[PDB]
Formats: C-alpha cells, structure tokens, sequence
C-alpha cells in the first residue's frame, strides 16, 4: 500500500483506505455533510490515483465496516468466489477499471470476474470513471431476471407502473393503472407504496392490482411496498403474492434503523417460493439511494457511494428480480443538484451491474433540492443508454402522497421509440394483442386508459 | 510511482500493442496534444483520463488567479481598472469589463501622453498567467521597436478586468492613432499564459466593430515567442498608420 | 394576440411578443445578463403559456429586428413558402410543438411544414418544449446532406476532425489527423482553425490534410477555418477547395461584427462549384453558438435562443453540407454551468433540425465556466440520442490552441458503439478497408496512428 | 488534334470537331436531312475512331455554337467545375468511356467526374457507345430527386399520368386520372398538355387534377404544360402550383423560337420556391428531343444529338424534379423508324444521366413514321433496364390531342411486375393502402378507375 503521492510537485498523504475511497468522489452535498469529502480539486485527484493504484487486494481487505461488527460486511465477504479474487487480487484498480471498459473483456469474461469483487472494490471502479465511462462500462454488463417477465435483455427497457394514493383510494390505484398500462408501462412490476401498513389493506390493494391483472391475463407481477413482515402476514393469509419489497441499507446500523432481519429476508425468499404467482425463479425487490446510511448514522466514516455498492453486495446474495436506487428521494442534503443527480444515477447503476443485480433507477428529485424535470428527462435517457433496466412510471411523474417527482408514463414510451427498444418480450406480445403496441411504437389507440372499457 | 504534472506523464506512450511504436514515439514528439495515449475499449485509458483532470484542476484555479497591486507597480505601470469590482464580477459581465470606470478615465487624461501615434494597454483579461510570463519579454522590445526609428509612442499601462472593446473607449480619450491591447486570452487545459494583440486603428465607441481589429494571437514559448511577436506588433503598428487601416480593412 | 394571462389568480401582462420569446426561456446567464430573463419561476411559465397561445402568424409578423433594417430578417421572410405558411398561420404555437411532436406527423410532412416557419416561430417552439422533447423532436427530424460523405442518415453518426496546433505545425496537425482516423473521426470533415490568416499558410495547412487524404484515398474532405474571404482567395489560387467555412450571426450588424456580406457566401457557393473537390452537391460549413448576437451589441433586446434560431434561418438559405452549435465555446456570462449548457445544446440542435439544416454539435465548455469533461459526455450521448449529425474530435477533448475542451477521439468511437450507430457509409467502408472497424466497431488495432505507417 | 486516320488503307480527313461528332453517329434520317450524316459505313467508324482519339479538352474546348454567341454554350461552360475538368481534360474519350462503363468505377466517382464535362463531351461518349453500353451506362448512373415523390432510387420506376382532352373536357381529364391511378401511374407527376394557354381554364385544369390528389391524399403532383409565363401566372394568382414545366432547346436562337429566355426558367424556380405545393427540394419539369434544333433553324451545322445532349446540360442548371426526351414526337424526317427511335432513345437516356439530370424517356412514335406500338414497347423496356426513372403513361398510349402514341398504363405495370420494380416509395404506400399494389403487384381489384367511387 501506497497512501501518497505527488501531484505538481505537493505531496498529498491519507490516512487510509476510507479516507481515499471518500475523497476519490466527485463533488457532492452529502461528502461536505459527511465532512469526508476533498478539500480541493487537487486532492479529489490525488485521492483518484492513490485509488487507482491501490490494488484489488488493498480494497477487499479493508472494508468500511469490520468483519466482526457487522453483519452486511459478513455477507458481501463470504459470497465472494475466492478462486476469481485470486486472479485479480494483485490488479490495479487502474487495470480493473480498463479491464471491465474493454471490448476484448466479454460478458462471460466479467460474469466470472465479478465473483472475486467486494462492494469496495465495485465502489473504487466507479470512483475512477468518467460519466461515459460508467455509461459504456454498465452497458456492457447486462443482467437478465424473470418473473413473469423477463427483464434486462439488451435492445429491451422496463418500467415499474407505481400507481400511488393518499388514501389508498382503490378506484384512483386502479385509475393510474389503466392509464400506465396504456403507455406500455408495468413489465417490471405493478408496485403500490400504501398509506396503511397492514394486513387488511394490504389485502385489498393487492386484490386491487392483481384484479386487473387477472381480467386482462397481464404477463406482470403485483407488488405492496409495506414493511416485509406485513407483506408476508398478508401472502400468508392468502393474499396474491407476486414481488416481495425491502428497503435496504449497507450496513447493520441501517438495516436496525430500518427495522430488517437478514433473516426476513430469508423467509420472504421461502415465502415467494411456497405462495407467489411467479413464473420465473426471480421474485424479490430492493429499493436503495446515496445518503441513507449517512441519515442512519450508520456510514460509520465512509462515503455515500461505497456505501450505495454495500446495498448491492447485500441484494445479490438474495439474486432479486429488480432493484433500483431512488437516486434523489431524500433531498438536497446528500445530492444537491442536476449535476450531482445525474453523477449519483450513473454510478448507482454501474455499480448495481458490476455487482450483478438486476439494476434499474428511479429517476428522481424533491421539491426542496436544486433540480426540475428536464434533469429527470436528461438522466432517464442518458442510463436507458447505460441499459437501465428499468424506471418508474407515474401520471406526468406527480407523486401525490410520496411527495416528489418521478419520470411520466409517456418518458419510458420516448425512451422505448428513441432508442428503438422494447417492453419485455411477455409484456410487448400482451401489448400488442391489446392494441397498444406495434413494433415497439405506441398504436393511434394507445395512452388512453378508456382502451380497457 | 507518477506525478501526473512531471514530463514523464507528458511524454507517456498509451497504446497497447503498437504497429509501429518509433513511430509512436515520434509522433507524441512533434506534438502538445494528447495523442497516442490508447484507449481501454472505446474509452480513455487511465492514467490519462487522471492526468487530464489534474491539469483541469490546475486550469481552474488560473483564472480565478490576480496579479499582485505589487508587481504592476514594480513594472512602472500605471494600474487602472475597468467598471468591474473583482474577479467574479469580471466573468459574469463583459459589458463592464468593456468600460472604464469613472477615476480610470481622469487617471488617462491626467497620467497618460496625449495624441499618441501609438498606444500599448496592457490587461490581465482571462488568464494573469499570459501577462506575468510573457512580460519581460514582450514589452521591452515593443516600446524600443515603436520608438527606435519611429513615432509618438504612448505611455504603457495596466488596465485590470479588462475586455478588448475598452480600447475603443481608451482610443477616444487619449487620440490615439494606433491602440495595442496585449490580453490573456482564456485558459487552455495544460497551459495558461497565451497572450493574444488586438490591434486597431483609430477606433470609436459607436462605430467601431470587431473585424476593424487586427489579432495576433497565441503568443507563448509554445507557439509565437514573445519577443520575435513584439517584431511582429510594431512591423503591424508602422503597417496600420500608412494605411489608415486595421483588421479586414488592410491590404494583404 | 393576447400578451396576457393570470397565473395563479396574479395577471402577468407583457409588452411585446420579442419580451414573451425571451422570457419563456429556462434561466440562463446570458438572458439575465441582457436583462431580459423572467424574474422568477412564475413570469417564465405565464411567457411560455402566452407564447404557447399565440399563433404562427403572430409571431412570423413580429421578428425580432424588422425587415427594413435587417438583411438576414429578409432573407429569411423571402424564403417562405408562402402556400405553406397559409396552412398553418392560425396554428397556436401549442399546437405546433403537438404537430412537431405527433408520431402520426412523418418527416414528409414536416419537410413541407418547415418552410411555412420563421426562425422567430422555429424559436417559439422550442422554448415550450422539455428536454425530452427537444430530443425526441429532433430525432423525428433527419437532415440528410452530402458532401464526399453522406451525414445525417438515421442510424449513422458523424465527427469532425479538428487537429489544431499553437503554430499551425505540419506535423502537429498530421499526428493528430492520424490519430482521429484511427478512431474513426473525420467523415464530418477534417477541419483546422489556423493561427494565420493568409495565402501561403491556409494552402499549406491544405497541403497537408489533403496529403493524407490523397495518400490513403480517404472518402471525406478538408476545412481550413479561416475567414471567408481568405479561403476564397486560397482556393482561386489553386489550395485543394473541400468545405468553405464561415462563422455567422443572425443579424445584419452581428454579420458586420463578423466581417460577412451576404455576397461573400454566395462567392463561397459558386466558388465551391468552380472549384471544390466535391461529389455531392453541399460544401458550405457555418459554426453559430448563443450569445454571439449578445457580444456583437446585435441581439436588439432580443435572448440568445431566438437569436440562435436566427441564424439557422440564415444558413438554411445556403443549403451548407454541416452546420453546428459551438455550444459552450464562450464562456460563463452566456451560459453558465452543466445544466444550462446541455439545455442550451438540446434547444440548438432542435431549432437547427427544425430549421432543415444538416445540425450537429460542438458539445463543449470553456475553464472559466461552471463545467468539467463529464458534462461533454453527458451532452454528447443525449444529443446523439436526438440524432445530431456530427460532434468534434480532438486527442482527448483538448484544443491546445483555442484553449477550451470538446469531445475526445475516444467519445465519438463510444457513442456509436452504445447506441450502434455507423459512421458515414462511405467513410465506413474506408475504415473497414484499413483494417479500422468491423461491424460499426473499433478493431484490436484500432485507436493507433500507427497503423498508418 | 488529329482530324484524321486511316481505315483499309485509306485516309478519312474532316475539317473540324462539329463535323467529327455529326458522322460519328449511327445513320438517322435528321442527320442526312441536316447534311451532317457520314457519307459510308466505313466514314462513320472512321468519324468514331477519331472522336475516340480526341481529347477532352479537344471536345470542351470546340462547342459547335460559341461561347460569344449563345447564352445556352455559356450556361454550360460556366456552370464546369474546372478541378474535376482539369483531372481528366488529357483524357481521350475512348478513355472516358471505358471509364464510365467500369465495375471499377462507383456512383460517387462519376458524381464528381461529370462535373468537369459540357454537354458536348456527353455527346462524344454516347457516339462510340454500342446499344448495351448506352443501357449499362446509364443503369450505373442513378439520378435521384424528390418533390413529393422520390424518383429515380435503382429497383424503382415512375411514370406520368398524361391525361390530356382535346376540348380540356374536366370530366375526360379526372376519367383518364383514375384510370392511370388504378394502374400505378402517376408518382412521376399527373400532367396535362392543355389545349388553350390562358389563367382560367391552367386553373380550372390544375383545380381538377388537385381536386383528385386531395380528395384521396395522394403523394404526388399536378402540373400544366403551357408556356412557363402561363403558368407562372396562374400559380401567382393562387392556383396550385406542383411542377412547372417548359420545353427547351439546346441552342439561344432554339429558345428563342420557343419563346423561352432564361430568365423566366430563374422565376419559374423562384415561384416555385414562394408557392409551390412540394415537399421536396425539386419542383422543375423540362421535356426536350432530338430534331427540334434543326425544326429550328438553330442547330448550326451540328447534328441533332449533340444538340440534345446540350439540352441537358442547359437542363441541369436548373436541378429539376424530371426531364424526358420525347423520342420520337415529331416525326420520319428526324427519326425515321423502330432501329433509329429505340437508339436515340438509348442514347438520350445515356446523356441525360451523364450529365446528371433526373432522366426518362416518352416512348412515343407517330403515324405518319415507320413505326408501331411493338416499338413502344421493345423500347419501354430495354430503358427500364437502363434505369429510365420514369415513361408516359396514357389509356393504351393513344393521346387524342396530340396525335401520337406513347406508353399504357398497363406497360409501366408490366415494367414493374417484369423487372420487380417498384413505384416511387411515398406513391406506392399510398397505392398499398388503397388496395391497388401489393408487393409491387397489382391487386385483384386495380386497373378499375371505380375502385375511386
Ligand atoms: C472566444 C473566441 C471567439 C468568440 C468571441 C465571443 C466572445 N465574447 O469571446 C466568437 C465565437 C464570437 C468568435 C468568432 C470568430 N473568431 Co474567434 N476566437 C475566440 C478565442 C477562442 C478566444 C479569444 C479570447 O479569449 N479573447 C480574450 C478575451 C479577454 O477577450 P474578450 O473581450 O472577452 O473577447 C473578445 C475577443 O475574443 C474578440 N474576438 C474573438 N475572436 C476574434 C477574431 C478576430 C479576428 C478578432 C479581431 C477579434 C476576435 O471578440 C470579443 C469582443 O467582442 C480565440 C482563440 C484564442 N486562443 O485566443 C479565437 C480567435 C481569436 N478567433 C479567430 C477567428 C478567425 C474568428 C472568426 C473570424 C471565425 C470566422 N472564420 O468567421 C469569428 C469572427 C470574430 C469577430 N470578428 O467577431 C481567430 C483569429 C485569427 C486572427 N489572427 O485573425 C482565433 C485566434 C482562433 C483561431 N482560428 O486561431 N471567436
Ligand atoms: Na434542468
Ligand atoms: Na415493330
């Protein structure tokens, strides 16, 4: 280990390898809040180096969080294929990074290398990359689930219909859904976050969702985004089961934060595979975001960024159907503008497809951070080329009880026909026999929620 | 181990498996540009993407960077200043930086020869580096060229914040025939003290335009020295009063 | 017209239709700097509102400096066709972007709808459309031109040339054209900005561009970036004529800035006829970019965008083989960070498209503005999206000579392998001669000037 | 120069470049009515050896009328590009010709080669091509325009719907327009030869063909075939305006007894440009063929298919949508049977796309010349194979105002379903979804013009 070098003639020493990762970032609100961040331009570049020249080695053996103190860390480091970390363990993260940007280097040649990385290390790659870099770098991971439908294909692009009320109004849920479905939108999953967070309701809205799945015979899958115990309660009981949601946070601190067990976790996958109307062997949803930890007091030092990758090293050993980051849920406090939301959203999902989860994004922003729209519009396009798997889709993106700004039904229709990508391919043949689809393109009949009636 | 500013890291061949590497070697010779660095697929190498932000924060902190009050006072230079208070003032408007304010006019008609032939201003503009350089250099050999064979030469002097329409306003007040303005132009990337002339004859507020200047530009050891570029201004000045001309009104 | 509505229960009322054009503009520095920017949120929605309802006819009738005192306002007034202007006079400016946007509305048919428009109304539409819009819209929107190459085919992406050097050195520019072509840049042009601005150095700077051109039997053509009158002059004197260059501006006092008559660009045209090593029947280049109308005194009270769309009215009349935004060329005082660069770039390329004209981008910034490499990676991959027709390259992005950074060599051979996208058919087939690409990508032995040798 | 060789042992000497390009021809009667034609069999091979061993220059250099004394010879040597000429002016025409018959050569190369020809090396080439090289020739020599149709794509064929009255009976035009409609005719333009040349009855004409192509939305475009300033009139004076025509001649004292000068072809384009319903780029329309110079007066020694070729040099000035040749319309005395119509036929088509004109061909013959339908047909053909991007087409060719038979509507059908040729793009997704074609076929229910009603 180096923790040095000279940049114009300066010297510039870190104390470890936390201190490089944090400082390796590019400029966000959340780093200054950590107090983590470069005191300079200088020093960003110095710590990218010092990073780039650490070696695969250096990072998988001092994780942010120890191995005894925390369960996630445990997790991550007893998933790891030992034979593939020995291949590349005297590698350069330099070396590392050129290796997964290469054209030479193919998906089956990273399908096996991945296997030798820890979180960190997916963290240090993406620290060193350029936007183009960790566009490129992620395209060129696919990752392929199915539940009822298959997601992640290249040349395809999903959407999660999120038909949100503030009163779990079942006629306004099924209103959203209808008008979703009209912009080719739910192939990811048709996921409700309710009000109400138990057994009753989340009965009723799944019944609710799951009602027109049934009359239509939608190729999808239903989804209630309570707490996992309730979920469980409520398939158990004989509620329909389809994806089954947690929230998830890089360490133990933020898991207690957040009220999960990883053995909740375990019993949600037993539970899916006892009850859940899934085709497929996929059929478990995470959702995670930059700054919760940091919210949680459970950063423990470490950036916002390697933390983000500790939320992926966690989901892929519970091999989701879908998870996406909410790259800029929370607010301004941890990603300020459009500039850092884009940045955030570029590393989120490389990081996600580095480390082999079926990785979409929710483009987002809040009221009260520097950001509109059109950076919804900018960052949805700019990973659809990245080869998101999926977004969001809401009524012009206006959450009504969530209180923020997702992208419209009509962004993942744009997406779809600007880039000449389709549904999954269960969800594009039910499209087109309901006359909403042809040849990828929305029909003269389409966006109409009255087509169903 | 690797500073990315040394030679070094300039002089650094990228390309992986080369056809022909002396040519490679040859070829990274004969230019500045960042060529035969490689690629890893489509993308930047490494060590050159990190070397390229480095340069990018030593670039960032040249235009936010003033001269010393101290140093235009040791060149014998009256310092004046434009209608622009401070540095990041200056690059969010142009328009005051085109205007001296109210004391820079009084301090012209007070300190400054009146109905010069020829006029040197000299201005940070957008790069101090450009001026603090090159100065020596240039400026000497720039007043002994006006003055030895020729004309009534003007008294030189700084204008801080400046931008090249405010030798316009310089040329009504002080009658000058011929007004030189030496300027740094906008930092590069891995270099910051190109100095640009604008060089115009007689020239008026109202009735002035763009083209009516001449520019020479690039002056640095990387691209015109400024002492043979000084050669090159007066030859340029004697050039502007026989024909009464400047910019795309000149002959040749 | 109504220059009237209440937002909000608050009247905002407006002077003139060139006040509405300006303050239907999302903020940027340049229209507070010209002092003709909304004061908030609010008034720049209640603009684009009033706009929106105004008609083709209201805005065609009041262009932004009349048509006795502007030679580009009557070139572009007299070059209307007048049947297809009737159509849609009475077309609300809602109704148009709606038209624009409709995938019911064929390239056949905005091909005749175009020429009813005026730049001020090509202007109109665009200040109401979002990001997602304005590449969505100009994607629907191919201009096909021909010059040795063909630009502008759907599915194909162009790159100039650009290898600038501090003393127009023959090998400098040589190294750096050998370079380009190994990545595949130069089917746009190959095109140099000179130090000097005379006879002898633009036939050598020629000299030595067609030296390579001539030696490898390229399909494309060479630039010298000069004045007008100077290419002219070379040209006539036996210097290899490839495309003629000039810098416009979309007033007559910001062509007299310029040093332009109109007359000069009708020389360049029959000059080009005479003279130019051509097959196709476009040879004429301009570069344009926001903010010039503004630095010239030449704008009128009028904001850079519609000033911007001006010029493309201007360059339409000349039918030039490429035409690009020099986005971020200037600096802070016109546009001042990532955000309002990459709007401003999406709003260029649109109007451009709009406007007929074979549209690309210089996606690029200065280092005085609030801007790094990440935001020309940003830019460069969601205008390709919208099918622009051509970006720069340069030996990673940096101009060691006009002193700002474009895209790299790298950035062009990127976005045609993530989004598969071909160069120019013809240059594609050179490539593939030289042992460059196979299959629209960079061979093992690609990215190395010296294959060359 | 030689003006001279030696055949059998004997030696042939003719006085100039005029003489040498007139007896070169094969024997038509024209040529012995103008006194031009070669004397013997073993004379014209002689005229064809030595024209084969002149140079370009030699051919460019002598037109056979002055440049002083012809504005027609000025439009063509004004409009070379002297750096194509100055590339092949050393060039013998043997040379040129084994050039353009080359596999070797491209589309692109030619595209810039013809540039550097006048209309009299056109002429020089097509002499000492054989029957298969004036069909080879011209096949490898596309020329593509677009008005609302895009003519002149390889595997396509267009055709005029001529639906021409001899009183300009409005209910005999639509009769004959649906007609040719339900046989695919008509993506060429729907062109009527009125009988009277005045505003009223050019727009009642023009009101009943737009009547018809409004009605059912027909891709295409009306014309009328008076006198341009007639045209010109009634366009101004709100008619709808599609192609303008006007026939030409090759020679000032030629158009002079057609009432033509150039600048009225400079308003018809400018017209076109204020008021022409056209989507395209080309809205000209000229008719030309051979023996109308010397009908003239006009044709100065010279034989009647240089005189052509030089129609199509003045032709190209203008960049029109179409010309054709009407090959044989006049009568015996100029081409007097089936062997001299089908070569002037090929050879016209030939000079037409050297010169790089959107070329066809009227297959016509009349009454009084040697000559029956069979003829018409053995030439509609072989031309198809040449690539003639548009015929005639009338019911069974008999035009009943004009006294002359030209093309079916069944034979551009039998064109098309013979060569697997298409329509025009645009025309033929309009004559799909009328029911009319189905894969470049006619259906069942086409050639019935109540399919309309
Ligand atoms: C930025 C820039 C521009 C901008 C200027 C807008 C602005 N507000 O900055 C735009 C895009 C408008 C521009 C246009 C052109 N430019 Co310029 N420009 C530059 C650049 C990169 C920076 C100059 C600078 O930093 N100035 C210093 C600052 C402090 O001055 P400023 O007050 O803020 O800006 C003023 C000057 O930049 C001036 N200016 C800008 N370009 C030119 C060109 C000429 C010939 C003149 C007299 C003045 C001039 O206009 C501004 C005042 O309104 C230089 C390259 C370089 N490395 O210097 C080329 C450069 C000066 N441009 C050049 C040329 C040729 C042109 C054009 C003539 C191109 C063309 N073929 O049409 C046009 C027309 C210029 C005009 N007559 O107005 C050449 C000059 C060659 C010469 N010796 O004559 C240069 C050196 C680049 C090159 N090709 O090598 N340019
Ligand atoms: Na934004
Ligand atoms: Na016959």
């Amino acid at each position: 280990m180096k923790l040095k070098t000279t940049l114009f003639g300066n010297v510039y020493q870190f104390k470890d390898v936390k201190e490089v990762l944090a400082k390796a970032n590019e400029l966000r609100s959340g780093d200054v809040l950590a107090g983590v961040a470069a005191a300079s331009s200088q020093e960003r570049v110095a710590a990218k180096q010092v990073l780039s020249e650490m070696t695969v080695a250096d990072i998988r053996n001092n994780p942010v969080i120890a191995y005894e103190d925390d369960c996630v860390t445990r997790l991550i480091q007893d998933d790891v294929n030992e034979t593939a970390y020995n291949q590349i363990k005297n590698w350069s993260i330099s070396e590392l990074r050129e290796y997964v940007l290469s054209d030479e280097t193919s998906v089956d040649d990273i399908a096996f290398t991945r296997k030798g990385l820890t979180s960190e290390v997916v963290a240090a790659v993406a620290k060193i990359c350029s936007n183009a870099d960790l566009i490129y770098g992620a395209k060129k991971m696919p990752v392929i689930k199915k539940a009822n439908t298959t997601i992640g294909i290249p040349g395809t692009f999903s959407a999660r219909l999120q038909p949100n009320d503030t009163r779990d109004d079942v006629q306004s849920i099924a209103a959203q859904i209808y008008e979703g479905l009209s912009f080719g939108v739910g192939d990811a999953v048709i996921g409700v976050n309710p009000v109400t967070d138990d057994v009753e309701n989340l009965s009723r809205v799944l019944d609710t969702i799951y009602g027109v799945i049934d009359k239509f015979n939608i190729p999808t899958q239903g989804c209630v985004l309570a707490h996992v115990t309730t979920q469980i309660e409520a398939i158990r009981r004989g509620a329909p089961g389809g994806l089954i949601f947690q929230s998830i946070c890089g360490s133990e601190k933020g898991l207690k934060e957040f009220g999960v067990e990883l053995a909740m976790l375990d019993e949600a996958r037993a539970v899916g595979a006892e009850f859940n109307r899934i085709a497929g062997e996929n059929c478990l949803y995470f959702e995670t975001g930059q700054g919760s930890a940091l919210s949680a007091g459970a950063n423990f030092g470490a950036d916002q960024v390697t933390m983000e990758a500790r939320n992926y090293g966690l989901a892929r050993h519970y091999d989701p159907f879908i998870v996406n980051t909410v790259v800029g849920f929370i607010g301004p406090e941890y990603l300020y503008n459009d500039r850092q939301i884009i940045r955030a959203g570029l590393e989120d999902h490389f990081m996600g497809k580095l480390s082999g989860i079926s990785m979409g994004c929710d483009c987002c922003y809040t009221n009260h951070a520097d950001a509109d729209q059109n950076l919804n519009e900018n960052l949805m396009i700019l990973l659809a080329t990245a080869g998101c798997n999926y977004i969001m889709g809401m009524p012009l993106g206006d959450d009504i009880m969530l209180n923020y700004q997702t992208t419209a039904f009509h962004d993942t229709a744009t997406v779809r026909q600007l880039l000449n990508l389709r549904p999954s391919p269960e969800f594009e043949r039910w499209l087109e026999s309901m006359g909403i689809m042809a040849n990828g393109r929305l029909t003269k009949r389409a966006g109409d929620p009255s087509l169903f009636f | 181990a690797l500073d990315l500013g040394s030679a070094e890291a300039k002089a650094w061949i990228g390309v992986e498996n080369p056809h022909r590497a002396d040519v490679l070697t040859e070829l990274r010779r004969s230019t500045v540009a960042r060529v035969c660095t490689g690629r890893a697929g489509p993308r930047p190498r490494t060590q050159a993407l990190l070397r390229f932000l480095a340069d990018h924060s030593r670039s960032k902190d040249t235009v936010l960077k003033e001269v010393p009050e101290e140093w235009v006072k040791a060149q014998g230079l009256l310092e004046v200043r434009s209608e622009i208070s401070d540095k990041n003032l200056y690059l969010t408007r142009p328009d005051m930086g085109r205007r001296l304010c109210a004391e820079a006019v009084e301090a012209l008609k007070a300190q400054c020869v009146a109905n010069p032939d020829v006029q040197v201003v000299i201005s940070d503009g957008l790069s101090t580096d450009a001026i603090t350089v090159n100065y020596e250099e240039i400026l000497p050999p720039l007043m002994a060229g006006l003055k030895q064979a020729g004309l009534k030469v003007g008294t030189p002097f700084f204008v801080r914040y400046g931008r090249v329409k405010i030798e316009d306003q310089i040329g009504e007040i002080l009658g000058a025939k011929v007004v030189i303005l030496l300027v740094g132009e906008r930092p590069g990337l891995g270099q910051s003290e190109s100095l640009s002339c604008y060089a115009v004859y007689s020239p008026r507020m109202a009735t002035t335009v763009e083209a009516d200047r001449t520019c020479i530009s690039n002056i640095h050891q990387g691209g015109t020295p400024p002492v043979e570029a000084a050669a090159v201004i007066v030859d340029l000045a004697k050039r502007m009063l026989e024909q009464k001309a400047s910019g795309i009104n000149m002959t040749r």
